[PDB]
């Protein structure tokens, strides 16, 4: 690896810099070095290596988007353009993918066996339905199915250990409920399962608001009301 | 319209 | 070239929807590939690799600007945290380096010496002049008054040519001396001649409007407006 | 406060 000769210390403080200078695949190939020293991530560790991919990833899944929105409109009357089209398509879907799987190699080989208190585990067990989740938004052929199962199985996982170990209002459990629900709606063709799922998850965390300090609720807050925002846009 | 994932 | 195999029209093409994808490092790969198959270039291939190039240096100028305050504040009371900041910064700006010298390379082989027409020599002069503009932005050294003074003097030519070839409101004009403006202030210590010009070119355009149809009108009034916004900020 | 160039 390229950053095998850099400092974990240093890799991460170039990480930070790199967020703030906007620059996210310099960021993210840094937290990769940081992750291949073998340690394990503290939370803001982990909370950067996660911002640094999802701002990755989110770039190439609109662009993804773009092309194939302009793909669809060619293969309704249209004028015959030649492969160009499907071919640069294919290029961004090829990259993305890869991303995807990078960040899947990293909890795999070795985050999540590593993971042991549920703020880390239930972290990484999203990472991994994420991750899943933006490879099923690109699939079509004999691998759709089994990417969606991935998915659903790692959020699955991560959800189970959320109820049992961190409360309703933990900000990990509520965006990991979010992103399961998520799922549900666009992934799985299972919008009332979506639905239920944000509601459920929004009473509970109101119900237990009132334990938090003023900063906690805001945290909570902020995620709750993309519950809300979602359950408005699906109701 | 999309749905809203987790935000940063 | 990567892009040897792939038709000139298709990385036309291809360019097109890098834009619509806001993939510009694409895009500038994409047109890169086009000039190297050594014709000529339409006004619309021009302001593609414009477009292409312009937007993949602004993000590394920005992130360079972000990079360079903190290295500034480090040097201030303030605690010594490493090398990390002054190699970061650097690696940023030999990339920046590089995405200019591949741009100046484009033009001198061989698209400043193939361009006869006004409209397309004044145009690859004002992109000489504007990514020396960016090398010296970052030059410290013994370098940096040989860059300006390669800035300066391809923006030169390109003023002659346009002052004799071209109208007061054409865009390219325009969009040149208000560049050159910018050189003057920004890089070359001479605000009075960065106003001077701006006056100038602004007032010899708006004598020139009644010329101009409607859609030129609307052309030339945008450019002149940041003209004006450069004077109100100078003044 | 920096200086508007030209725009694309
Ligand atoms: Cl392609
Ligand atoms: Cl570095
Ligand atoms: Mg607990
Ligand atoms: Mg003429």
């Amino acid at each position: 690896g390229a950053m095998g000769s850099m400092e974990r210390a240093s890799l991460i403080q170039k990480a930070k810099l790199a967020e703030q200078a906007e620059r996210y695949e310099d960021m993210a190939a840094f937290m990769k070095g940081a992750v291949e020293k073998g340690e394990e991530l503290s939370c803001e560790e982990r909370n950067l290596l996660s911002v640094a991919y999802k701002n990755v990833v989110g770039g190439q899944r609109a662009a993804w988007r773009v092309l194939s929105s302009i793909e669809q409109k060619s293969n309704e009357g249209s004028e015959e353009k030649g492969p160009e089209v499907r071919e640069y398509r294919e290029k961004v879907e090829t990259e993305l993918q890869g991303v995807c799987d990078t960040v899947l190699g990293l909890l795999d080989s070795h985050l999540i066996k590593e993971a042991g208190d549920a703020e880390s585990r239930v972290f990484y067990l999203k990472m991994k339905g994420d991750y899943y989740r933006y490879l099923a938004e690109v699939a079509t052929g004999d691998d759709k199915k089994r990417i969606i199962d991935s998915a659903r199985s790692a959020y699955q996982e991560a959800m189970d250990i959320s109820k049992k170990e961190m409360p309703p209002t933990n900000p990990i459990r509520l965006g990991l409920a979010l992103n399961f629900s998520v799922f549900h709606y666009e992934i799985a063709n299972s919008p009332e399962e979506a639905i239920s799922l944000a509601k459920t998850t929004f009473d509970e965390a109101m119900a237990d608001l009132h334990t938090l300090s003023e900063d906690s609720y805001k945290d909570s807050t902020l995620i709750m009301q993309l519950l809300r925002d979602n359950l408005t846009l699906w109701t | 319209v999309r749905s809203l994932s987790e935000r940063l």
